[PDB]
């Protein structure tokens, strides 16, 4: 189990692979929305975060992230 | 008579490239033989002083042992001259990568040509000069007497009013660098006046150096096409043997 | 007047704005445009304020060059060699394909190569007594390069403090390789040896014509400069150090003769007589038969630097610069009047700025209601100041170069037989 | 016993080009459209008849090269 | 920083529609390599006519030259007194098997979009 | 009328804010910086923070701490600073068991592959992703990830050039987000 972000030769190899440009590559993804169409629970208001670009933090209203599910992954 | 026409003289400027087909084994053997001859020439030059008798005798023995062309015989000299030509071209192909290798190759070739020229008869020198592209100019006797004192004072291997029975040549000052460097020639309005022996030796050496440098630079553009699977181990081994 | 370096920036700005001859500079550095992209490849290297060094600089045309010097106001300007690509874009070419091709042959002469021969000044100072050294050096080098070699166009530039440069800007000279330049420098040298060697000149029995003519040139200046002004035989230490270059068998005789002698002229005559007498007894001796000529060569011959001329990508100070310490102008030297050239009379930047101010004040009442371009204003400004004869000499040299180019073009047309 | 692929490619290309040029000159055709260029009008193409499989030729597996 | 290399079809370069000093990127098929003077000649066949582009390659040697292969040349155009126009190559890459009609279609699409965007000003 | 920029509070509502935008290099050089927050630019009202470019390397410059490259996209030339990752405290290999030895060999192979992938010279094709910055009155991209594209037939650049106008028309040439409709 590895938790790169969020709240041993094998570990080092996996860590190196997960950050090399061999994985971070352009792909073609066929996805399906995780929240099923039948489900109904719209209750999400916009959040507020503190992005800082020029050593000058500012506040913006951000939308909740999009959750997907994979069905097929192909190279290109 | 293709045999004598192809190789009429022991001395060469290596202008015409070879055009026949040879086996791989002879190719490798010629390359190895010429690199050994070059190393032997360098060692003999460093150990002894250029000239003398022991140095030239050992050089002659080395040339004879490696079945090359050094002397002048009327019968059966096609093979040594052909081997010298092909081996020199192969070594030129193999020695065109870096500046240091080019400088070393040019130095050794110049020394070998100087020796072969020093062991040549006079009429053979004149014929060899005619055969190659060089053309020289001889000043008139009136000019010779007009500038006798200056030439004798410069003393280009001339002592005691030895200007008589000699031909003085007129050449641009950019070609007599060896003599021009250390005040051994009389310079006037952009031309150098040189006696016969010094002019032939030094000017032939300098012209050969310039031509060989230009041709090696031209051949440097070639090995980008030498992707042949053969000749590659030979070139790699010979580069850093 | 004493130069105050704290006033340098304003005078520098005014000089680069109004008095610097951009037109003649671009005319010289272009060579008529016979070859495409010649000035676009010339490499400059400026030194900004507070010792900031930047090289690999190039410009597209005269206006860009004017704008760049006006904006940056450099303290020093240098000229490099012509490359195969624009120097400011030297990283956009595969390594090994960016090499210097052409540069005019140059020479350098300095005081610091005479501190052990001269005594009138101290260290890095100059007095009207020691400028005869540069006069003789100029004459010797110019005669050699004009007769022995045959180089037509030459420019002699006062370095500003203590030296003179020589810009040989012919057509076939620019294409010479490094080996030929090193050969030339070796051909033009006699004083050879390190610091630990006392006798730095060795003359053989046979005398080269170049050395003979140099000696004949030296003799016209040697007496007044050496015996009268320098007084190289005044004290015990003087002839003691001179005695280091004479045969060891006549030390006591020469010392006794010098004690008998009174002035420097008498000592020189006694030395000449002693050398002449000893020359008849020379039989396989280390010392040659030319002691007097060897002494003259050691005490008067110029010494050149091989590093300045051997390289093909070297840098030298450009003409019409400003010395950061004294504040003079690298003015061209006229060859016809090289004897009358007084280094202390070279106009300073402050003096020419004051003259420009006076000229503007006069123009406030003499030249009014004229809507002329800035080019004509700068032309008048540098014409009416003390800088006029030097730009005239520069123009004469440029005219000679233009005549040579026209003659070469005419010869080429004659070869083509088309008119 | 010495063959290289570029030589074979050159020989095949030269044969195809020469025969096609002769045919075009005899039949008075204007130009040959490139194979991969799409168009909505009739076009004249030149090529070599081949098979995409290792088996025998048939009326369903013909490819023009 | 060098000027950008805009695309130009060979029959536009060979027709003198490019001003002097402009930076261009073209394509063609190699035909010759004169090693003595380091000059390369390219043609591209348009319809039934052949147009030539000359490329001076003094800044890219050493070089492996294949006769009959497509090439893409990026450099600056210079007009000469007698040799017409020659491109001083800075980067000369070998591409073989490129779908040329697709490339021309993409070039025309890019030009059309640039014209459309520039039509609002 | 001077078009007032979008308020700095509603910037996050745009989907383009958090995505690596595909833009022409000429556009990257021509967009106007936003006064509210430096380092974030505007294109047709869209607050763009990161970019994605692909082009041909025309110049390589190296310093002690970073690389420099010039990416040419046939529309303009921009610099691309690529920082150097310090290899401090390198992993020490040990003669462990056979499976662990195979794992270490595979790790070394992966390291060699990465080092080969990150080697760039003049004339290659490079893909650069990062954020725009201004330094000494010059606009340049501080690359986050970058690698050398192996494109021997010129299909990737053709696809990019065919695709960019469509994405422009369908996304970037659109008015604004939907903030409280």
């Amino acid at each position: 189990v590895l938790q790169f972000a969020g709240p041993e030769p094998m570990t080092m190899f996996l860590w190196t692979l997960c950050t090399s440009p061999s994985v971070l590559r352009p792909i073609v993804l066929s996805f399906e929305l995780e929240r099923k169409p039948s489900k109904i629970v719209p209750l999400e208001p916009p959040r507020l975060q503190r992005f800082q670009c020029g050593e000058l933090p500012f506040l913006t209203h951000v939308n909740p992230r999009l959750r997907l599910s994979c069905l097929s992954i192909r190279e290109s | 008579d293709q045999r004598n026409a192809s190789y009429p003289h022991c001395l060469q400027f290596y202008l015409q490239p070879p055009s026949e087909n040879i086996s791989l084994i002879e190719f490798e053997n010629l390359a190895i033989d010429r690199v050994k001859l070059l190393k032997s020439v360098e060692n003999l030059g460093v150990s002894y002083v250029k000239g003398t008798e022991q140095y030239q005798s050992k050089l002659e023995s080395e040339l004879r042992k490696l079945k090359f062309s050094y002397r002048e015989n009327l019968e059966d000299e096609y093979e040594p001259r052909r081997r010298d030509h092909i081996s020199h071209f192969i070594l030129r192909l193999a020695y065109c990568q870096s500046e240091e290798l080019r400088r070393w190759f040019i130095q050794q070739e110049m020394d070998l040509l100087r020796f072969r020229f020093s062991i040549l008869p006079k009429d053979k020198i004149q014929d060899f000069l005619k055969d190659s592209q060089l053309q020289f100019e001889a000043i008139s006797d009136e000019e010779k007497t007009l500038r006798e004192q200056e030439i004798v004072a410069s003393s280009p291997s001339l002592s005691g009013l030895k200007l008589g029975f000699e031909s003085i040549y007129k050449i641009p000052f950019a070609d007599a660098l060896d003599l021009f460097r250390g005040r051994k020639v009389y310079l006037e309005d952009g031309f150098a006046y040189v006696p016969l022996k010094d002019i032939v030796a030094i000017i032939l050496n300098e012209f050969r150096a310039k031509l060989s440098k230009a041709l090696a630079l031209t051949a440097r553009s070639l090995p980008a096409v030498q992707s042949d699977e053969r000749l590659q181990p030979l070139l790699n081994h010979l580069s850093h043997s | 007047e004493t130069f105050d370096p704290t006033e340098l920036p304003e005078l520098l700005k005014l000089y680069y704005r109004r008095l610097f001859p951009y037109s003649q500079y671009y005319r010289w550095l272009n060579y008529g445009g016979v070859i495409k992209n010649y000035f676009q490849h010339r490499e400059f290297s400026f030194t900004l304020k507070d010792d900031i060094y930047i090289r690999y600089q190039s410009f597209n045309n005269q206006s860009d060059l004017e704008k760049e010097m006006q904006k940056m106001n450099p303290y020093k300007i240098d000229i490099g060699a012509v490359y195969s690509h624009r120097p400011n874009q030297h990283n956009t070419v595969k390594l090994g394909a960016f090499q210097a091709q052409e540069k005019e042959l140059v020479f350098d002469i300095d005081m610091t190569d005479y501190d052990d021969v001269r005594r009138c000044c101290s260290s890095a100072d100059i007095c009207p007594k020691c400028w005869t050294l540069m006069t003789m050096a100029i004459r010797i080098i110019d005669r050699a390069l004009k007769e022995d070699f045959g180089f037509k166009h030459r420019l002699w530039v006062y370095s500003g403090r203590r030296g003179v440069h020589c810009w040989v800007c012919d057509e076939s000279v620019r294409k010479l390789s490094s080996a030929v330049r090193s050969g030339i420098v070796e051909y033009l040298s006699l004083v050879k040896g390190g610091q630990d060697v006392k006798k730095k000149v060795h003359l053989s029995e046979k005398i080269h014509p170049f050395i003979r003519k140099s000696i004949n040139i030296i003799k016209k200046y040697f007496e007044e400069y050496a015996l009268v002004n320098q007084d190289i035989l005044e004290n015990k230490e003087s002839w003691d150090k001179i005695l280091a270059l004479v045969p060891e068998t006549i030390h006591d005789e020469l010392q006794q003769s010098f004690q008998k002698s009174h002035n420097s002229l008498q000592r020189w005559e006694h030395l000449k007589k002693v050398a002449s007498r000893y020359q008849n007894n020379i039989k396989n001796d280390k010392y040659g038969p030319w002691l007097e000529w060897e002494i003259m060569l050691q005490y008067c011959f110029p010494r050149l630097d091989i590093n300045v001329s051997k390289g093909i990508n070297h840098l030298l100070k450009s003409p019409f610069s400003v010395h950061p310490k004294t504040g003079r102008i690298s003015v061209p030297i006229d060859l016809q009047k090289v004897d009358q050239f007084d280094p202390f009379t070279v106009p300073t930047i402050s003096f020419i700025c004051r003259e420009l101010d006076a000229i503007s004040t006069n123009e406030e009442e003499k030249e009014e209601n004229e809507a002329e371009s800035d080019v004509k204003h700068r032309t008048r400004d540098y014409k009416k100041t003390s800088l006029a004869p030097y730009v005239k000499v520069f123009e004469h040299f440029l005219e000679n170069l233009d005549k040579s180019r026209k003659g070469e073009l005419l010869k080429k047309s004659d070869l083509q037989k088309d008119f | 016993m010495f063959q290289k692929l570029p030589d074979i490619r050159e020989v095949l290309t030269c044969k195809i080009e020469e025969l096609g040029s002769e045919l075009k000159e005899h039949y008075k055709i204007e130009a040959f459209t490139p194979l991969l260029a799409p168009a909505q009008e009739p076009v004249t193409l030149l090529g070599q008849i081949g098979c995409d499989s290792n088996g025998k030729l048939n009326n369903k597996s013909v490819i023009l090269e | 920083l060098p000027k950008p290399g805009t695309y130009y079809l060979p029959w536009e370069v060979s027709a003198g529609q490019v001003p002097d000093g402009s930076t261009l990127r073209t394509f063609g098929r190699l035909c010759l390599y004169d090693m003595i003077q380091s000059r390369v000649t390219l043609m591209a066949q348009h319809g039934s006519d052949q147009h030539q582009v000359l490329v001076c390659t003094k800044l890219v040697e050493p070089f492996h030259a294949q006769v009959g292969s497509l090439y893409i040349v990026l450099g600056e155009l210079q007009h000469q007194q007698d040799r017409g126009s020659v491109v001083k190559a800075r980067v000369l890459t070998c591409v073989e098997g490129m779908n040329l009609p697709l490339l021309e279609q993409a070039i025309r699409e890019q030009r059309l979009y640039k014209q459309e965007r520039g039509g609002s000003q | 009328r001077c078009e007032e920029e979008t308020p700095s509070l509603l910037w996050g509502l745009d989907p383009v804010f958090l995505a690596f935008a595909k833009l022409y290099i000429r556009d990257i050089l021509d967009m106007k910086e936003s006064r509210q927050v430096p380092g974030v630019f505007l294109y047709n009202g869209h607050p763009i923070k990161q970019v994605d470019v692909l082009g041909t390397v025309i110049g390589v410059r190296e310093r002690d701490a970073f690389y420099s490259y010039g990416v040419d996209d046939s529309t303009g030339v921009i610099n691309c600073i690529c920082w150097k990752k310090l290899n401090t405290e390198s992993v020490s290999a040990a003669p462990s068991a056979a499976r662990e030895l195979s794992l270490t060999s595979q790790l070394k192979k992966l390291q060699e592959t990465i080092e080969q992938k990150t080697k760039i010279e003049i004339g290659d094709t490079i893909r650069v992703r990062g954020s725009i910055r201004t330094y000494r009155e010059e606009r340049e991209i501080h690359a986050t990830t970058y690698y050398k594209v192996d494109d021997p037939v010129w299909n990737i650049q053709i696809a990019r050039m065919l695709e960019l106008p469509t994405i422009y028309r369908k996304v970037y040439d659109q008015p604004f987000h939907s903030s409280a409709l």
